[PDB]
């Protein structure tokens, strides 16, 4: 039944997963979310 | 790839509330304003979070368990109340947490000392905090000076918020039944952060509750003590062990505090000895 | 319902 | 210019009415002065500072003292049953009808309070 | 036609195609040109500000010093009589004519540095740009903070007022291009118009409709009222710099680093 | 036969008055000489408000709508919708239903839709902690405005919701003779389809006029985004003086406009509050006609209420000749004993007033 | 309080940081 669950959390968008090293990803695994010359130039 | 990195963070491995009263009590003394976000520690099920919801702006839950952060998913999923909850799942000592105006925590008693001085040392803490902790926990927090139970923990908190006791929940409230009793506290952190040094305050209190019911004078007697504070004096003059076990004998004799036990003081008493330190150049921490 | 308002404006 | 007789005679305008002793309840919002002038009057909070909350020892005190009373003293302030309470507040209340009365003048408390049982009219 | 790049400053008469006036100059940033054609000026990276007359074929005065950092954007106002300075030196610095040379009146303190600066047509308020992603709108005779744009994901690279002054349109790094309600600081809209990053949109005058240019060397029309693209037309095969408007709103001008310029004209 | 009134002064009371006294009433030349004379579009909306609200009242406009004949019924209530035009606020209308609410057979449960402040109307924040604790303390229990929507001008779009559970007899009679002191200084600030930094930048115009004082202030910060946040982009504050010792309030409320700063409008507002609490005594002049009307309804019997001189303005003097001319009632004023201030008290027998509509 | 106020106020006269300050947590060292 785990299997059944993951993918409910997968399917939900406003679920943040932290890992062990405290940064914030997304279910799938990623990470949910200047210089003036590079920006102008 | 949604198993790939849950399985990365987590394994995949609790006495449950079954007393409406007490979620219904510990919802209504929090007092929620309706422009008031508010961090909720252990949703579980979500009876509490549910609630919280209603009268709340904006609900961030934080949980431990990847199975009762789903429950709460499936219990909230097409809902008004959607779009006003945010479940982080992890640990949260860890990560620098948002801003909040109030706290409901079912929270775990694992977690309960550092949870406590989490928010007391949040920038620009909650003003008012519903916890839920056991009652041997609980009253060393709610410990008065010259109790039983008061502690550094007491002396600690106390400095930096004032607790008050909500309610008693017995261990039949919960199964299976917990081996330890349980109580709703209500901590409110001090606004402003009273101006003293966080590791100040707690080298004196330590090095005085060694032995909370032997008197101070002693406390300061050990060989250990006086070498780290002889080193701490070192420091000061930088930018001797007899100077400093006079400077000690001066300052407990003047402030008449060298004669009495720390488990029979109060928070002015610690401050006077604070001072008489710093004045003849000694620093704790 | 009894009563209301009788509006003769042109 | 007494303030009482003047707001029941009909015939004198109320702004005429203002300036002798000395516009609509539409506008929810009172009248105000323009924001500048207010600026500079309230430039100190004086004038208002009451409304807001071996010699010197008892000098502390009496301030303390009173503030213990305006903080929390409303909770500490005996009649045997229930209904003697009631009858309290009543008689009170009575009390408090005959005192306005017996202040007030005779022709003044004929018009508030009418022509009292016992009268021959 | 005035054109402006690294070390040169090239004049062009639009009829001939061909430059009546070369200037020498520095790595010219900016170039702004006064009104009845008498002079050009130019901000170099190097601090430098480079003051041209046509008829004296050279530079009336240089002030080194003006910027310590380089002067990123410059505009003036509808008068003239002030001139409005944005540079990497986080300050705003206003130069007022004077007879001709030019003296620091007031200077304006900023978290970060300035990217660009617009004049409203009307001149009531100024609006400055700035790292942070933010967008600051001044008022111009009182020089008091009117309101802010935020919400921007990456900075704003252009700011351009309509003739109504109702309506400023915020072309930003991150793609999409926002229209803000000024009388309360409201986004109307935000619509992702180009692939890569958005240089410059300019109203089209007496139009609420504009023109946008981007590094993927799409240039494109867009209608005010609408929101939408009038008219996608192509002709560069790099990034198109920079564009600018006639008053009459005839014609209009882009660069690309193709180094070719090309003249778009209404049929 | 009736009871005659010239001109639109004070139209809503004048037909609060006659619903509460039943004493039927005639308004005639209402803008007579105006260009577009008669009774303006929301004044009409109002009328009909009564209408649904109350039960067996006949009301009559004249065919040029310069003249109204009102033959009040019975409060009823009941719930109902109530679209309020642009021409005014929902506080326009919400307000006059506060005097009725509490005196129905059944309990008021009107839902309000339309724009939702203005420059010249009670607002939410106004009516939530200004007025309605007025009432709590005359004895309505239980007495709640839910927001559910925010609207600002000139689309507005919000949408508020009137409950008023409790049911009672008359008001209590009201004893206030002193000063109260003020504890704390708390209010709302609001804005809708803007970024939260407009409302943090009011409350720190408000903090500095405040900051002298001795007392403790915190103004919350409501930011309305999303659906609920109506279709236009707008922004206020209110801020209310809070004495805790005996729940009375002080207020005031402005809203901003375009081409406004909002730290101005926080100086203003936190400017304009300072104003209120040296010319009120024991309730603000913007609260005192509610005082009045419940006091003069009560039972038979003198309740006593401080009131300053300042507060004595020509709006007071036309609302104690209306009140006369319907309930015959005469408000006394004398000079209280102190010599420090300048207040009295205003001594208003009530006129026994029942409320026989409800179910026993 | 007072007496507190006086003395936390006068705490600020007295203040250093703590970073080469060895905390009381090596006490148990000996």
């Amino acid at each position: 039944k785990r299997n059944d669950v993951v993918d409910t959390l997968s399917k939900a968008k406003n679920i943040t997963v932290i890992n062990q090293k405290g940064e914030k990803k997304d279910v799938s695994g990623k990470t949910k979310k200047p210089d003036s010359t590079n920006i102008k130039l | 790839s949604a198993e790939k990195h849950l399985s990365s963070v987590f394994k995949f491995n609790q006495h449950i509330l079954k007393n409406p009263l007490v979620a219904q009590g510990i919802v209504d003394k929090a007092q929620i304003r309706p422009s008031d976000v508010v961090l909720e520690v252990g949703p579980g099920t979500g009876n509490l979070t549910v609630r919280i919801l209603e009268q709340a702006k904006n609900v961030v839950a934080v949980e431990m368990d990847p199975r009762m952060a789903a429950e709460l998913t499936k219990r909230v999923r097409g809902t008004p109340v959607e779009k006003k909850l945010e479940i982080m799942l992890g640990d949260f000592m860890k990560t620098e947490l948002p801003y909040f105006d109030i706290c409901i925590s079912n929270t775990p008693y694992q977690i309960s000392s550092p949870l406590v001085f989490k928010l007391i040392n949040q920038p620009r803490p909650p003003r008012v905090s519903i916890l839920m902790f056991q009652r041997e926990f609980a009253l060393r927090l709610l410990a008065r000076p010259g109790d039983s139970l008061y502690c550094r923990l007491s002396a600690n908190v106390q400095m930096w918020a004032n607790v008050t006791h909500i309610m008693k929940v017995g261990k039949n409230n919960f199964r299976p039944p917990p081996q330890v009793e349980s109580s709703v506290v209500r901590l409110e952190i001090k606004n402003p952060r009273p101006q003293v040094d966080y590791n100040e305050w707690d080298g004196l209190l330590r090095i005085v509750f060694v032995r909370k019911n032997r008197t101070i004078s002693a406390g300061f007697k050990s060989t250990t003590v006086m070498d780290i504070l002889e080193k701490n004096y070192k420091t000061f003059l930088a930018m001797m062990h007899d100077v400093v076990k006079e400077k000690i004998d001066t300052v407990l004799k003047e402030t008449d505090l060298g004669d009495k036990r720390a488990g029979k003081c109060d928070q002015n008493d610690f401050l006077r000895l604070l001072y008489a330190f710093h004045q003849v150049g000694i620093h704790f921490s | 319902k009894r009563g209301g308002v009788i509006d003769k404006r042109f | 210019w007494n303030i009482g007789k003047l707001i029941y005679m009909d015939n004198i305008s109320p702004e005429e009415c203002i300036r002798r002793w000395r516009v609509d309840l539409e506008k929810f919002v009172p009248y105000f002065d323009t924001f500048e002038k207010l600026a500079k009057k309230w430039k100190s909070v004086d004038a208002i500072k009451e409304r807001f909350l071996r010699e010197m020892n008892a000098a502390k005190k009496e301030k303390l003292r009173a503030q213990f009373e305006i903080e929390e003293g409303e909770n500490f302030k005996e009649y045997d049953t229930w209904y003697e309470l009631q009858k309290a507040k009543i008689s009170k209340q009575l009390e408090i009808n005959n005192i306005e009365y017996q202040e007030m003048t005779p022709e003044q408390r004929q018009r508030i309070e009418g022509f009292k049982a016992g009268s021959y009219v | 036609l005035a054109t402006a790049s690294n070390g040169s400053l090239k004049i062009w008469n639009i009829k001939t195609h061909k430059c009546i006036r070369t200037f020498e100059c520095g790595y010219a940033l900016t170039c702004k040109f006064l009104p009845g054609g008498l002079l050009v000026i130019l901000g170099t990276r190097n601090g430098e500000l480079q003051l041209f007359d046509l008829a004296s074929s050279s530079l009336l005065d240089t002030i080194e010093d003006a910027h310590d950092a380089a002067i990123w954007s410059l505009d003036l106002t509808s008068d003239g009589k002030r001139l409005v300075t944005g540079s990497a030196d986080k300050t705003v610095k206003f130069w007022d004519f004077k007879v001709l040379k030019l003296h620091h009146d007031t200077t304006l303190e900023l978290t970060d540095d300035i990217l660009c600066v617009r004049v409203s047509p009307d001149d009531r308020y100024l609006a400055i740009s700035l790292l942070d992603n933010t967008v600051k709108v001044f008022f111009l005779d009182s020089m008091k903070f009117y309101l802010s744009l935020y919400g921007h994901k990456l900075p704003v690279l252009s700011i351009d007022i309509s003739f109504d002054s109702k309506m400023i349109i915020t072309s930003s790094a991150d793609k999409n291009i926002k229209i803000w309600g000024l009388d309360f600081g409201d986004c109307h809209k935000s619509l992702f118009a180009h692939q890569d990053s958005i240089m410059n949109v300019k109203f089209l005058p007496q139009s609420h409709n504009f023109f946008s240019c981007s590094k993927d060397a799409v240039v494109k029309y867009w209608d005010g009222e609408k929101f939408e693209c009038i008219q996608k037309l192509y002709a560069h095969q790099s990034e198109v710099w920079a564009l600018a408007v006639a008053t009459d709103g005839g014609f209009v001008v882009s660069s690309s680093h193709d180094h070719s310029i090309r003249i778009w004209e209404e049929t | 036969k009736y009871t005659t009134f010239q001109g639109s002064q004070n139209f809503r009371l004048r037909i609060v008055l006659a619903t509460l006294s039943g004493k039927p009433i005639k308004i005639e030349k209402i803008r007579s000489g105006d260009l577009n004379p008669g009774l303006k579009d929301y004044e009409v909306s109002f009328l009909r408000l009564i209408e649904s609200v109350t039960n067996g009242s006949v009301i009559e406009i004249s065919y040029t709508g310069t003249t109204v004949i009102y033959r009040p019924g019975i409060i009823v209530g009941g719930a109902s919708t109530h679209i309020c035009p642009s021409s005014k606020p929902v506080g326009y209308f919400v307000e006059p239903m506060l005097y009725l609410a509490p005196f129905s057979k059944k309990k008021f449960s009107i839902l309000f839709k339309g724009i939702t402040a203005s420059h010249n109307d009670a607002g939410i924040e106004a009516i939530k902690w200004g007025l309605m604790p007025v009432m709590e303390k005359f004895g309505v229990r239980e007495c709640a405005l839910h927001t559910l929507k925010r609207g600002s001008p000139p689309l507005g779009g919000g949408e508020v919701h009137l409950v008023v559970d409790s049911l009672i007899a008359q008001p209590i009679t009201m004893h206030e003779i002193d000063r109260p002191i003020i504890s704390s200084i708390t209010g709302v600030a609001y804005s809708t389809r803007v970024s939260p930094s407009l409302v943090n930048r009011m409350i720190d115009g408000a903090k500095k006029v405040l900051k002298n004082l001795q007392c403790e202030v915190n103004i919350t910060a409501d930011v309305w985004r999303g659906e609920n946040s109506g279709k236009s982009p707008g922004w206020g504050i209110t801020l209310v003086a809070q004495s805790k010792q005996k729940g009375w309030s002080y207020f005031a409320e402005d809203i901003g406009d375009a081409g406004s700063i909002p730290e101005e409008l926080g100086e203003k507002v936190a400017c304009q509050l300072l104003e209120e609490i040296s010319k009120s005594a024991a309730v603000g002049r913007n609260q005192l006609p509610l005082a009045i009307v419940y006091m003069v309804i009560g039972k038979e019997d003198i309740g006593r209420l401080r009131i300053n001189k300042e507060q004595i303005d020509e709006r007071f003097i036309i609302l104690l000749r209306d009140i006369k001319k319907i309930f015959n009632t005469e408000v006394f004023l004398k000079p209280v004993d102190e010599a420090d201030n300048e207040d009295m008290i205003a001594t208003i027998k009530g006129i026994g007033f029942t409320n026989t509509s409800k179910k026993i | 309080r007072e007496e507190r106020k006086t003395i936390i106020g006068k705490l600020q006269d007295y203040k250093i940081d703590t970073s080469l300050l060895t905390s009381s947590k090596r006490l148990g060292e000996g």
